[PDB]
RNA sequence: UCGAUGCAACGCGAAGAACCUUACCUGGUCUUGACAUAUCUAGAAUCCUGCAGAGAUGCGGGAGUGCCUUCGGGAAUUAGAAUACAGGUGCUGCAUGGCUGUCGUCAGCUCGUGUCGUGAGAUGUUGGGUUAAGUCCCGCAACGAGCGCAACCCUUGUCCUUAGUUACCAGGGAACUCUAAGGAUACUGCCAGUGACAAACUGGAGGAAGGCGGGGACGACGUCAAGUCAUCAUGGCCCUUACGACCAGGGCUACACACGUGCUACAAUGGUAGGUACAGAGGGCAGCUACACAGCGAUGUGAUGCGAAUCUCAAAAAGCCUAUCGUAGUCCGGAUUGGAGUCUGCAACUCGACUCCAUGAAGUAGGAAUCGCUAGUAAUCGCGGAUCAGAAUGCCGCGGUGAAU
């Protein structure tokens, strides 16, 4: 039962609160949880040319970081799944349930 | 690109999707080892003889919005110009100049 | 038990400052037989030797990271970290050999259309 | 040149057209623009007329040329 | 530059005989940046010409023979209203033996012996006693400012 | 052709991305293009209620469109009969419901692109150049900027040689990242080509 | 095929031409047309087929009768009936927008008010210093402001805090490294001097870092009628059974030649054969493959783990120890050619990449001339990625060793 969570976003100021929320509503409501461990985030790099014909050697670089992080309940409680599913974050993070 | 060009490129992507099945299981056909060696002959024959833009080799991947070949990326699906354009509005999620 | 941290251009040492013969041992080997540089060798060892005590202290090295110089110049900031510890008589000396610096030179990247950090390619007026 | 488990490659329009010119035994030049097909013993003495790019040039297919692609004898540039 | 004088870096000393002279030659004959190889030359050389002439410690040995090739005067080229004068001016000590230095490795790149480490040892032999390139070198530069001699502006 | 995106080099440091959902590697690329593709349509559609920041973020399958526009009124229609035939369009040319909640511009003399469109609008109208120029600074000088720049650039007055003109009021302190200056660019299909209207609005920090 | 043509065209568009791409040539074809709206005739679309043909295409046979409203019928759908038209990588970058190069990350470029001059204009912005900087101070008919400089952004350098898995291992631990968020520090802050009682500079302490700590992004008003009408958009001009459209083959890969960028070398600071170490970053279901077996090898078969800090690419190479080669066109160099294969792919002839065996070309350091680089730099060594079915010596990055001046 002790599920684990993990939260797959682009935007590293969104995944901090949405696992601050996530931990807070796990541990209010009489249950142990880790903090949340980030895992190492995937940086993609882009060469895009700029000019629309020529001198290749003009080009904006690009990155999308790809931030991680993951969360256990170690003790889970039913006052704390309930809170949990109810608990619907969406619009920019990914949140994946091991339930287990 | 020319408006041709693109339709071409529809036109021949829609056997590839029209073929893919067939060509799944001839080819898991043809690799088998346990099928017999006049049967694998056979069905080589007639993966030799489907109709020619039936391959996913002919397909050339091309900008969505301008349909350009040249200067393509697979994990935004458009040319490097109108790629440019987007995330210098901010409609692309996550991307951004990069510097280290 | 004095505990060091020693870092270089991508490698990370970690020792431990422990009173006894002088033997040291990195990576759960002997000094020596890990480093084939005489160069990385001695300087692993200065620090110990610059204030004349390299048979004094047993050290245990744990390294990651980096190149057989760049490990060798992290355990000497270890070291050096470490030999802070037991007594700040001896910092002047560090300092003044210039081992308590952490050296923050770093491989420079690559920029664009230059062919290194730095080099650019052959230039011709016509 | 070709893997040797997956077989010889002979395009199944010209193969049909040497069916039927060797049970017939006929010396007529077949007309082919299929230059990516490999000379097989099975035509072996007749004639094919090979397109390269701008004329269909005759070629006469001998003992020694089997295994070679028919394209290999009509060549396509002009150096002068 | 054009502005300042920059701080020089510091060299640490070879390990085997602890001199930043030794060191610094091992970088003048390192190239690729590899210093392993550039080491094993130097005490290839070292170890032959010490054993070769029975000397316990041989950096002294080699400050001798540094002395002995290093110039005292060098042509340096001056402009004054379009005239270009070769005058003979000092070398400032520090430029005295990277000249020293270079003359020597550049000399025992061109021999005839077997190996580079032979070659370098017969040069600094040579030089010992006062032939070789490196000596012909610095006569030559010798020979040059006294061929001038004759401005001192 | 040698000054960077106002609103990409400050994408990180002040401004948001106004496109906010997470995709993996392989989906991103349709999900980008349907985005672009609503984008456009929805460009193409309320050309008329002047919308200028139409933000898309989906979550799960289900996207909350956000438009942002100065005449909301119009754009929702009569108790608002418009906005679900939006809707719906959206839902159709995207997976599943696409709630799209209209946001209002309580000053539309400080976005941008209601601006440049506005003086688009009015050199389509075979309005003089200067003047719609000098009109789009005073109003939004007057509307509270603390600084406008407006460039246009093009065949302005049917000038066969094409020119470059420009006024600036106020700070815009474009080289500044934290400077927050709205930035747009249009342009305007005259009788004699395209005339380019760019317009920087600097608003603080 | 087309474009790019002094710096600032020439491994440039092209981040990857067997077909496709493709825009070119030869041949075979179509004409509201491959694509959008106006329309009315039948049908749910859709699936499986036969033959002829290189294919585009042409001629025929079976199954299915949608869904909501229901006898007007509708979101889609196949073949035309015709006019609008569509389509054009056709021309004009000297009609243009957008985008880019470049002087140049150079420190400049202006404006308002005031004042001076008949005026164009000037002043400010000049001068004494100072600075990387029109940076700052002080003077000063100027007083102020704006865009530029700097700062705010990212990365790296030390520490603290929250957290401890798939990460770590000092004694299950919550120490440490690490990971990734939030902060601390650095301010000429203190000392001594020089300096107009200044700005500032010079040296010193402390500190991981000292003066802009290192690297990047950020590119003023403008200049070249600079580049791009072939990304796109667009004014005008031009073609509409054709300069539009479809298919097969060929070409873009030809070479008396010349030049521009590179790679590999000409060896002993080295080649080869054995052992023995030390990375970073990035990729992986459009896949990476543990392990076992077969093969000289590329690879092939079975099989396992992993959407990954878990499994894998993957072994880092240069390095170190031993032996050998002993200066030879060689045990250097590895082009070219002959043979036999493996993969990818409908298909490797034109025209793929690797593997194996054989061959072994020039090349012994390069004329006039000319280029890059000021420190973790140059030099050298490997390793990843984009494009990509396959096809980097290019491009974009990563770390290792590591100078001289």
């Amino acid at each position: 039962q002790r599920i684990r969570i993990r939260l797959k976003s682009f935007d590293h100021r969104l995944i901090d609160q949405s696992a601050q929320e996530i931990v807070d509503t796990a541990k209010r409501t009489g249950a142990q949880v880790c903090g949340p461990v980030p895992l190492p985030t995937r940086i993609e790099r882009f060469n895009v040319l700029t000019s629309p014909h020529v001198n290749k050697d003009a080009r904006d670089q690009y990155e999308i970081r790809t931030h991680k992080r993951m969360v256990d309940i170690v003790q889970p409680t039913d006052k704390t799944v309930d809170a949990l599913m109810k608990l619907d974050l969406a619009a920019g993070v990914d949140v994946q349930i091991a339930l287990g | 690109a020319k408006k041709s060009m693109i339709n071409r490129e529809l036109k021949r992507e829609k056997e590839v999707a029209k073929y893919a099945d067939k060509r799944t299981k001839l080819k898991e056909t043809i690799s088998d080892m346990n099928a017999s060696d006049e049967v694998r002959m056979d069905a080589m024959l007639e993966l030799q003889a489907l109709p020619r833009n039936s391959s996913p080799v002919r397909l050339r991947n091309r900008c969505a919005i301008t349909g350009r070949p040249h200067g393509y990326f697979r994990k935004f699906g458009l040319s490097r110009n109108m790629l440019r354009e987007r995330v210098m509005q901010g409609d692309v999620p996550g991307v951004r100049k990069a510097s280290w | 038990r004095n505990y060091g941290t020693g870092r270089r251009k991508t490698s990370t040492a970690r020792v431990f400052l422990a009173k006894g013969t002088g033997s040291i041992v990195v990576n759960g080997k002997p000094l020596d037989e890990y480093f084939s540089r005489e160069t990385s060798r001695m300087v692993v060892r200065q620090p110990l030797e610059l204030l004349d005590s390299p048979t004094a202290y047993d050290l245990y090295i744990t390294v990651k990271g980096g190149g057989i110089s760049g490990q060798a110049g992290a355990i000497r900031h270890g070291i050096t970290r470490a030999l802070i510890e037991l007594d700040d008589t001896n910092k002047p000396a560090l300092k003044a050999a210039g081992f308590v610096t952490r050296d923050s030179r770093q491989v420079e990247r690559k920029k664009l259309g230059l062919r290194k950090a730095r080099k650019r390619p052959q230039f011709s007026k016509r | 040149p070709r893997s040797l488990k997956k077989g010889p490659f002979i395009d199944a329009h010209l193969f049909a057209k040497v069916e039927n010119a060797l049970e017939t035994n006929s010396r007529k030049p077949i007309k082919t623009w299929s230059r990516r097909s490999m000379i097989l013993p099975q035509m072996v003495g007749l004639t094919l007329s090979v397109h390269n790019g701008r004329t269909h040039v005759p070629v006469i297919v001998s003992e020694q040329m089997v295994g070679h692609k028919l394209g290999e004898f009509a060549p396509t540039r002009t150096y002068r | 530059p054009r502005r300042r004088v920059v701080a020089t870096r510091e060299i640490l000393p070879d390990p085997k005989f602890g001199s930043q002279t030794i060191a610094k030659f091992i970088n003048h004959v390192m190239s690729h940046g590899k210093k392993s190889t550039a080491e094993r030359i130097v005490y290839g050389a070292l170890e032959t010409v010490a054993q070769k002439r029975n000397i316990e410690d041989p950096v002294a040995f080699f400050e001798d023979v540094l002395e002995n090739v290093r110039p005292m005067v060098e042509v340096k080229a001056r402009r004054v209203g379009g005239a270009t004068y070769q005058v003979p001016m000092e070398v400032r000590p520090s430029r005295r033996t990277a000249l020293a230095m270079r003359w020597l490795a550049e000399a025992a790149a061109k021999r005839s012996e077997k190996s580079m480490a032979l070659r370098l040892a017969g040069e600094l032999s040579d030089a010992s006693e006062g032939k070789g390139n490196a000596m012909k070198k610095r006569d030559e530069v010798h020979r040059m400012a006294d061929a001038n001699k004759a401005f001192s502006h | 052709g040698q000054k960077v995106h106002p609103i990409g080099i400050r994408l990180g440091v002040v401004k948001k991305h106004n496109a906010n959902w997470y995709a993996s590697p392989k989906q991103y690329s349709e999900y980008l293009i349907n985005d672009i593709q609503v984008r456009e349509y929805l460009r193409k559609k309320l050309d008329s209620a002047m919308i200028s920041n139409i933000m898309i973020e989906r979550p799960t399958g289900a996207a909350k469109i956000t438009i942002a526009t100065a005449r909301p009124g119009i754009v929702i229609g009569k108790k608002g009969e418009d906005i679900e035939r939006l809707q719906k369009e959206l839902t159709k040319m995207m997976g599943v419901p696409a709630q799209v909640n209209i946001e209002e511009i309580t000053s539309p003399d400080l976005d941008a692109r209601l601006v440049a469109d506005g003086i688009g609008s009015q050199l389509e109208r075979r309005v003089m150049f200067r003047r719609a120029m000098k009109r789009a600074v005073q109003n939004s000088m007057r509307s509270g900027a603390k600084g406008i720049k407006v460039e246009l650039s093009g065949r302005l007055g049917g000038a066969e040689i094409a020119r470059t003109e420009w006024y600036r009021e106020g700070r815009v302190p474009l080289h500044t990242l934290r400077a927050d200056i709205d930035y747009a660019s249009v342009r305007a299909e005259t009788t004699y080509g395209t005339i380019g209207v760019k317009v920087w609005i600097f608003r603080g920090e």
